[PDB]
């Protein structure tokens, strides 16, 4: 077309990536030229309808892999790198986006560059790049096997290696839409990625980073299939913080809302050596951690768990009080 | 709000 043939210059416009050593009237020209082409492009594919065509696909995948796909220092241009992140992201949201074309261009080696980017020290690109992988997530079936595996591969590389990750908290969050979606029968490999990686994210020490979300990847497991809840209790318990902490307040609020979707015949299973560490906790020399596990009989739906198993719980909680 | 969750196809 004619229109094509614009879009698809701008596109490659701003593939240029250029810098004035010495001219810094010609060096903002040029950066507002860019910053105007994106924003452009930006109105443009987002209110105008039947704009992407097929040759569009391979000019916009390889305008943001130029621009995005760098090496990160241990940014500065980031209203350029944010109008990129933007256009991209109507370009997938976008109702005349079709996958079966794009998925030419979007391979896996693109969902592995886009994976490195997470190591990004600002919080802004995570949440852009989390926003991202969610959508390719979703709109293409065939990358969703390697992206589950490859950020399986970056939590065992956090967990049992020594490699420090910025974006452990934003991968959880994907994670946790991908797990409410779940089949009526778990696979076996969600099982297995729940005991073998999310309950030894808890022994890392800088879980107080990513641990809101991890709770919630572990809730909505317990969710799906209730059967899985003895052994991500005991496990809970087995990384509860022995050395008396502040950070037992993390580990409390998390068993509430463990407790808040389980089941009666699933309670007892684990009861005994709940409530014991629990007893424990209302012992604490921190009044923080006290407090918050003496909230716990606010809870209605703990209280009528409790009362039907009194005779079991009551003796651990009370012992001066009652017996067995 | 919350990411918007994805059901699980068959893959």
């Amino acid at each position: 077309a004619d229109q094509e043939k614009l879009f698809i210059q701008k596109l490659r416009q701003c593939c240029v990536l250029f810098d004035f050593v010495s001219d810094p009237l010609s060096d903002l020209k040029w950066k507002e030229v860019k910053r105007a082409a994106l924003s452009e492009m930006v109105e443009y594919i987002t209110h105008n309808r039947n704009v992407i065509t097929e040759p569009i696909y391979p000019e916009v995948v390889h305008m943001f892999a130029v621009n995005m796909f760098r090496t990160l220092p241990p940014e500065a241009a980031w209203p350029h790198l944010q109008l990129v992140y933007e256009f991209f992201l109507r370009f997938l949201e976008s109702p005349d986006f079709q996958p079966n074309i794009a998925k030419k261009y979007i391979d896996q080696k693109f969902v592995l560059q886009l994976l490195e980017l997470f190591d990004s020290e600002d919080p802004r690109e995570r949440d852009f790049l989390k926003t991202t992988l969610h959508r390719i997530y979703g709109k293409f079936l065939g990358l969703r096997a390697y992206i589950r595996k490859q950020i399986n591969n970056i939590f065992y590389r956090f967990i049992y290696e020594t490699e420090h990750h910025n974006g452990i908290a934003e991968l959880l969050e994907i994670l946790g839409s991908i797990i409410n979606g779940f089949a009526l029968p778990l696979k076996e490999e969600h099982k297995i990625f729940l005991l073998k990686v999310l309950l030894p994210l808890h022994k890392v020490k800088s879980l107080s980073v990513y641990h809101p979300q991890l709770a919630y990847c572990v809730v909505q497991f317990l969710e799906k299939d209730s059967t899985l809840t003895e052994p991500v209790v005991m496990a809970l318990l087995k990384y509860w913080p022995k050395t008396h902490s502040p950070k037992e307040v993390m580990f409390l609020n998390e068993l509430e809302e463990i407790l808040d979707v389980i089941e009666p015949s699933e309670f007892v299973k684990i009861m005994e050596p709940l409530f014991r560490q629990l007893a424990k906790c209302v012992s604490s020399p921190h009044f923080q951690v006290a407090e918050r596990a003496l909230y716990y009989w606010n809870n209605e739906y703990i209280m009528s768990l409790i009362s039907d198993n009194a005779a079991k719980i009551l003796p651990i909680m009370f012992p001066s009080l009652y017996r067995n | 709000p919350l990411l918007s969750p994805i059901p699980e196809l068959p893959e």
